[PDB]
RNA sequence: CGACUCUUAGCGGUGGAUCACUCGGCUCGUGCGUCGAUGAAGAACGCAGCUAGCUGCGAGAAUUAAUGUGAAUUGCAGGACACAUUGAUCAUCGACACUUCGAACGCACUUGCGGCCCCGGGUUCCUCCCGGGGCUACGCCUGUCUGAGCGUCGCU
RNA sequence: CCCCGGAGCCCCGCGGACGCUACGCCGCGACGAGUAGGAGGGCCGCUGCGGUGAGCCUUGAAGCCUAGGGCGCGGGCCCGGGUGGAGCCGCCGCAGGUGCAGAUCUUGGUGGUAGUAGCAAAUAUUCAAACGAGAACUUUGAAGGCCGAAGUGGAGAAGGGUU
RNA sequence: CGAAAGACUAAUCGAACCAUCUAGUAGCUGGUUCCCUCCGAAGUUUCCCUCAGGAUAGCUGGCGCUCUCGCACACGCAGUUU
RNA sequence: ACCCACCCGACCCGUCUUGAAACACGGACCAAGGAGUCUAACACGUGCGCGAGUCGGGGGCUCGCACGAAAGCCGCCGUGGCGCAAUGAAGGUGAAGGCCGGCGCGCUCGCCGGCCGAGGUGGGAUCCCGAGGCCUCUCCAGUCCGCCGAGGGCGCACCACCGGCCCGUCUCGCCCGCCGCGCCGGGGAGGUGGAGCACGAGCGCACGUGUUAGGACCCGAAAGAUGGUGAACUAUGCCUGGGC
RNA sequence: CGCGACCUCAGAUCAGACGUGGCGACCCGCUGAAUUUAAGCAUAUUAGUCAGCGGAGGAGAAGAAACUAACCAGGAUUCCCUCAGUAACGGCGAGUGAACAGGGAAGAGCCCAGCGCCGAAUCCCCGCCCCGCGGCGGGGCGCGGGACAUGUGGCGUACGGAAGACCCGCUCCCCGGCGCCGCUCGUGGGGGGCCCAAGUCCUUCUGAUCGAGGCCCAGCCCGUGGACGGUGUGAGGCCGGUAGCGGCCCCCGGCGCGCCGGGCCCGGGUCUUCCCGGAGUCGGGUUGCUUGGGAAUGCAGCCCAAAGCGGGUGGUAAACUCCAUCUAAGGCUAAAUACCGGCACGAGACCGAUAGUCAACAAGUACCGUAAGGGAAAGUUGAAAAGAACUUUGAAGAGAGAGUUCAAGAGGGCGUGAAACCGUUAAGAGGUAAACGGGUGGGGUCCGCGCAGUCCGCCCGGAGGAUUCAACCCGGCGGCGGGUCCGGCCGUGUCGGCGGCCCGGCGGAUCUUUCCCGCGCGGGGGACCGUCCCCCGACCGGCGACCGGCCGCCGCCGGGCGCAUUUCCA
């Protein structure tokens, strides 16, 4: 159950919070999983999908084993343009087709200076969970 | 509803002679909404009949032996294995029926604890039926916060919690229940008397405390012991098959005599 | 219009009633208020008694009541006086004092004089400054209790 | 058989019921409980690369600064930026800014007339002329200055 | 002059339905108009809540449609087919903004009337060409007409507000 | 306001319009939503500023209770008659 | 159940009405909406809990309420409400009687000891006793079991009647009492008023029906009041222009 | 005829302050109807209510008795329960209608004028320095101004106070700063930020799965986390979250210690001598309104108009009298209480687009009205725009192919797509308008058949094939029932132990203060009574409350039994 009797579980009001929700948070709401092999390297579940990940498909029609580098990240349409992820159009001319971040998963991070400490503090976190459960 | 709502509006009734029908109409105005109907429940906009108050008496009290009593009866066919097994619960393979429990239980403090412990008292089948019933809930209520729904689980009677109720939380069904505050609402719920529990042996001793036997007084609600039996001899089969009642009957006429 | 028989009632549904009706969906989340705030007070007052003051035993007006004893609302001033508490003082030891109290009897004096007595005896008066002077009770006396008195200071059985 | 009419069914129209949804309401409760001459509420007119409305803002006008955040914004353009850098974008908002009416304050409501001090062109304080800046409501309180009275006295 | 774990049974007292949801089952009689009105029973119906059906549901929920098959005295209900595309129902209790033919009812929609009444105030039009997919109506030219300077002319006020 | 018609006062006048009090009051019109089953009226009484309405009796229904004995073994009651 | 045929029957519903197929009103057609509600108060009926009690509020103690604004508990458990006692305008008063024995003159009056203790008549479901049958494969004896039972009893509830008691009130009468002897206090007998007593039945909760007060089944006036907006039409005055 | 004090009055764009409007749910002060009820209506009622005007605050108002009472007396206000639908009012009709006591929520008490004492001991503003400065403050220093004796400040206010003499005991309280220590209850106060468990595992459906089956214990894993939302259907484990006395980072609050700067020589009782109270106010008359307040509850105007062992009240006018009770005509004051406006949250047996707010949407919008004012309609393609390239007919709108999509039998007002109404296709009919009830018939539509439906089931007889047992014993297991209650556990009624009784507790208006402790009372013992528990024996209901052996019966398994038995099959 949840407790705190600040929060919500409000269908209206949760949804009302999402659809409407701004830039900054959106971000932290397009997060998407790290794969098996970084999940064991950084000790991070998830991370904020960026411009320039590489990244797997999961579900979907496009579901597949190829590893496409992120094109760009449409947090008004909370969605992910991805390298050959696309369709022809009636026109010949191809268009991006979007994907949701959670049915996609990182297998290559674009690491920056923030991004690395941002891991380095999910890292730290999660091993003091650890901790205090032992 | 509003005390307001259907009556913003200033309305008169174009008097009779006006072909039309004698309904207060909005006043004026080039809009859609100018000569429509006001106030009428009957009318669109209008103002629903006897708008429904706040001051409904929603609450309602009932006198405190009877919610005792009702509490000992519900407490009573938490026992009797038929009345349990017909309220749904699988009671199957469980050892004895008013299941009492070591009080280390009081101790566990991680749900893997509480599971383990179900599957060794047998109990999990009734967790596993709480899972395989969760559903959604057919209806307006699914717009309103009450989108899912599931059974009822074991209860589990406890003395005092020393960890237990975080432990038993996140088992679907599962309800903890004070002894020193039952709940006829828990006990049996929609009003149905049978309910499979688990008990603490310190629990389960103290309810001789709080409820009083026969010959003894509560000794904890000042001054209350168990409702009295209206008839002792339940079975009537054994009274009407008895030496003493048979001797006295006249004997019994059955040939059918038809038309 | 009545029916063959009933009471003659007069109810009193005249004026603009609906206006004003008092719902009680309160109470609960009052109840709970009045008993935060009453907990935030033992609170402050830290070994103090949460009742409040110590209250004088008090008879009740008219012949119904007569026989019965309540609290009053403070000592009156010739009981002080009887007690030796000085006036300005009672009030900053925990002893209420009203001084529209007239005392006939001395019958009710005396039982409230023995109160204050009673009172003295069994309170521990924290000095100062941790460092101890004259008054103040001892160390020995301070460690065993700092505690409250739940329920009201020295009860009142009739 | 013929046309027409009536009935029933199939398909198609008209129309938008029903059902299923719900970033909206309604009700109950909790906490706080804050506007304004330092110019409020309200009104007006403006402000976008393409923008009418809604919203957001005030000639610094879809916002400036700062702080947190850490790559977008996205209808199309165009761009910026080195996203190993105060750094895109959002959020916060403590600095800065905030046209005209409005209690509304120079007097009037035309958007009309003004007075008085200082500054720049204009002069070379020559007042004009132009532009800029700052004052110029009523009431009342404490003091201040200047005063009034065959009001009550004193000395001359 | 004996035992039913065996008389063999039209009566069996040794044990007892195929029957016995005892709010069940069974038997005999009698009776049955009904407004206003009253009462009872509805495994009649609608929406939501506590319980409960190891219910149903993308291998197709609700709704909708059906010269398909049935049940019920009836309120109604169940099955088949189609359509549709996401939720919904049975039982036990609780609760109500719970059942429509009418109210010159309210809101929305559609008929017949009906291709009907009608497009009749102030004399008037005609020929050619052009453009153009297309001309009774536009434009140009030609002719015939009217307004007839108290104008159907040329300028303003108010009002409009880009005409 | 009226050289007077009760004329005119923004298509409104023997008392303008707008909002509220207001869901004003109505012994009076109109309407009042599923099934079966059982019982089933009244338009007369007295009183009433009562006569298109109430009150009260009557007539109706519902709930019952107390007894009775077709369980070879009956008392009481009647829109009769003697 | 779709269509068609034929014979027989058959007027259009709703409504007010003594009387509607009406030359009575409402109704072109379809969809959706649409009118006995809620609160309070009383009454009677019914269900449940407890019972001379009952009661729960209001408050308090137990939790951040996930479910909880619940649930539980409280020398508050009973301040208090209702009930357990009436009757009188009020001052007030306030439900017991019998019997027996004795003492005062038994005076259908006054005082002292013992016994019983809510009276009696009729009718009363029902219990209780029961003569006597009625047989058993025989003549008698004879405990056991029934069935019926004439006849007799205790008699619930309830009804009718007669007594009794309390409070008011009248009439008539004779005695008692003491810190205060008095315009003091207390009794008796017989009538008569009381929503009285005469071995208790209430309290709480829930549901139903009815009757009210509320918008009060839904829709409906002509009016009434308070506070504001209008002389751009028109009425009349004035100012300043124009016209014949 | 000057100059100077003061007094009363002016003027300033004089120096520096304040007020003005809004909001208005709640609150204070006025003002104040009428619909309505009374079955009419005028008093009454509606109602001190709507409308009107004024003024506030986070609350307001109220409030420390000129109070209740009549008691063995209580002791500010406010709030709840109750008093009580009562006392009372009332064409005594309709109707209206409080208070005290009692129980709670909370709890807090104070200051002046006067009377007096103290060299005005007081205040404001200037100006210079040190600190402090985003709530203009402290300290110092100025012959620098003014306010003030027509009265500022300290003491002091009815609970009494002052001043004196000696009885006693002893001396911390406040603020301006500057630091520093413990982050200080939802269990780390408040705010902000950023973080933190576990499947996208195997098959398989599907346009897409969050589905279906499985996975070392209902299956794997986490679970202090299986709230909710999102994601191409239904997701504890995909993502955000959720849980947690979880983490880190900021800021701010609040309290604890140190230092400095200032202020501050601040008691109590006992005996004496003094001191003491708010006027055009009370009170009376009165008229008007108001109240339950009735020969006047409160508030008003007018007229009269006080006292000081007085004055007020003591719910029937007045006189006499005793009692009681307050001390009026000046002021402040937190708390429980209110809250349809605001900001920010949470929830619901509510509504689900003719509902719910007028308003789910560019709604107080469009639109109307000179103006006051009125005031709508209007949600949904799809998972994704993949929103129909291209060919062709047409001036084009429109089509026909082609294509996208799981689907356009989803085509930009596009989910589902009812009825009325209309087009057409098919069938059937047709001079008494149609339609209807009953009864048959004819035709259609589909539905069940049958290419014999002779439907099955027992038992039996026969003729064919078929494996293994029933019957019988033996060994094991399990179940039933039984009495000897045999042996032991189990419990009802009774009796015995007075045995638990102090190693058995509660209750009691039973007793005792021979007791103990604390101050005749409270608490605890100690007797006593009621109630609940041990010991064994006896009798009895031997009770579904159980065990152990023995018996009898049943069933299952395993042995044997080979075929006049045993089932199977046709
Ligand atoms: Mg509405
Ligand atoms: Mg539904
Ligand atoms: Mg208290
Ligand atoms: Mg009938
Ligand atoms: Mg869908
Ligand atoms: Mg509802
Ligand atoms: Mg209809
Ligand atoms: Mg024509
Ligand atoms: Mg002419
Ligand atoms: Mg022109
Ligand atoms: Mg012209
Ligand atoms: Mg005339
Ligand atoms: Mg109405
Ligand atoms: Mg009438
Ligand atoms: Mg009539
Ligand atoms: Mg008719
Ligand atoms: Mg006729
Ligand atoms: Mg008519
Ligand atoms: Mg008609
Ligand atoms: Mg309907
Ligand atoms: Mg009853
Ligand atoms: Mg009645
Ligand atoms: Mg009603
Ligand atoms: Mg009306
Ligand atoms: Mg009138
Ligand atoms: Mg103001
Ligand atoms: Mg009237
Ligand atoms: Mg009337
Ligand atoms: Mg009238
Ligand atoms: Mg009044
Ligand atoms: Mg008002
Ligand atoms: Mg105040
Ligand atoms: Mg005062
Ligand atoms: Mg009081
Ligand atoms: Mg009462
Ligand atoms: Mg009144
Ligand atoms: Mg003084
Ligand atoms: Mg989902
Ligand atoms: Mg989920
Ligand atoms: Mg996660
Ligand atoms: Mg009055
Ligand atoms: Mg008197
Ligand atoms: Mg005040
Ligand atoms: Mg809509
Ligand atoms: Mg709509
Ligand atoms: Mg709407
Ligand atoms: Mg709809
Ligand atoms: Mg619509
Ligand atoms: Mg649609
Ligand atoms: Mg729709
Ligand atoms: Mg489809
Ligand atoms: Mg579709
Ligand atoms: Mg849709
Ligand atoms: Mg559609
Ligand atoms: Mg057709
Ligand atoms: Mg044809």
């Amino acid at each position: 159950m949840k407790f705190n009797p600040f929060v919500t579980s409000d269908r209206s009001k949760n949804r009302k919070r999402h659809f409407n929700a701004p830039s900054h948070i959106r971000r932290k709401i397009m997060s998407s999983p790290l794969s098996k092999e970084l999940r064991q390297k950084y000790n991070v579940r998830s991370m904020p999908i960026r411009k320039d990940d590489e990244v797997q498909v999961v579900r979907g029609h496009y579901k597949g084993q190829q590893i496409g580098k992120v094109v760009q990240v449409y947090r008004k349409k909370y969605v992910i343009y991805i390298e050959r992820v696309q369709r022809e159009k009636a026109n010949g001319t191809t268009v991006h087709v979007g994907i949701h971040p959670s049915k996609v998963v990182i297998t290559r991070l674009k690491l920056d200076k923030d991004r690395k400490k941002i891991l380095e503090r999910k890292a730290k976190s999660r091993q003091v969970g650890k901790e205090k459960g032992k | 509803v509003s005390e307001l709502a259907g009556h913003q509006t200033s309305a008169e009734s174009w008097g009779t002679g006006r072909a039309v029908a004698r309904i207060p109409r909005v006043r004026g105005g080039g809009t859609h909404r100018s000569g429509q109907g006001a106030f009428g429940n009957m009318c669109r906009g209008g103002r629903m009949f006897a708008p429904t108050k706040t001051w409904r008496r929603w609450h309602r009290r009932v006198n405190t032996t009877q919610k005792r009593y009702a509490i000992c009866s519900a407490l009573a066919a938490s026992a009797l294995p038929a009345l349990v097994m017909s309220k749904g619960h699988r009671i199957e393979e469980v050892p004895e029926l008013p299941l009492v429990v070591e009080d280390k239980v009081e101790g566990y403090k991680k749900t893997k604890e509480a599971v383990l412990l179900l599957k060794k008292l047998k109990a999990w089948n009734d967790i596993k039926k709480v899972y395989a019933s969760q559903r959604m809930r057919a209806g307006k209520g699914k717009m309103r916060n009450r989108r899912r729904i599931q059974r009822r689980g074991p209860c589990v009677i406890y003395n005092e919690d020393n960890g237990i109720v975080k432990a038993f939380r996140n088992i679907p069904g599962i309800t903890l229940l004070n002894v020193t505050k039952l709940n006829i609402l828990k006990l049996a719920p929609g009003g149905h008397v049978g309910r499979f529990c688990i008990w603490t042996e310190s629990a389960f001793r103290k309810l001789d405390d709080l409820y009083g036997t026969w010959r003894k007084a509560a000794s904890l609600k000042s001054n209350y012991n168990l409702p009295m039996h209206k008839m002792l001899n339940t079975d009537l089969s054994r009274i009407l098959k008895s030496p003493e009642i048979q001797r006295a009957l006249r004997a019994p006429r059955k040939k059918i005599h038809r038309r | 219009a009545p029916s063959r028989n009933g009471m003659i009632l007069k109810p009193h549904f005249h004026k603009d009633w609906q206006r004003r009706v008092a719902t009680w969906f309160n109470q609960p989340a009052r109840k709970i208020r009045r008993r935060k705030a009453r907990q935030a007070r033992a609170r402050r007052i830290a070994p103090r008694p949460a009742s409040g003051p110590l209250r004088p035993i008090v008879r009740c007006p008219t012949v119904r009541y007569h026989t019965k004893v309540r609290a009053g609302r403070g000592f009156s001033l010739e009981e002080l006086r009887v007690a030796g508490i000085h006036k300005k003082v009672a009030r900053t030891i925990g002893i209420s004092v009203d001084p529209r109290r007239r005392n006939k009897s001395t019958e009710s004096l005396q039982a409230n004089v023995q109160r204050l007595k009673e009172y003295r005896s069994k309170l521990v008066l924290f000095p100062r400054k941790p460092s101890a002077p004259k008054k103040g009770d001892s160390s020995a006396e301070e460690l065993k209790l700092a505690t409250q008195l739940t329920g009201p200071v020295m009860p009142i059985r009739n």
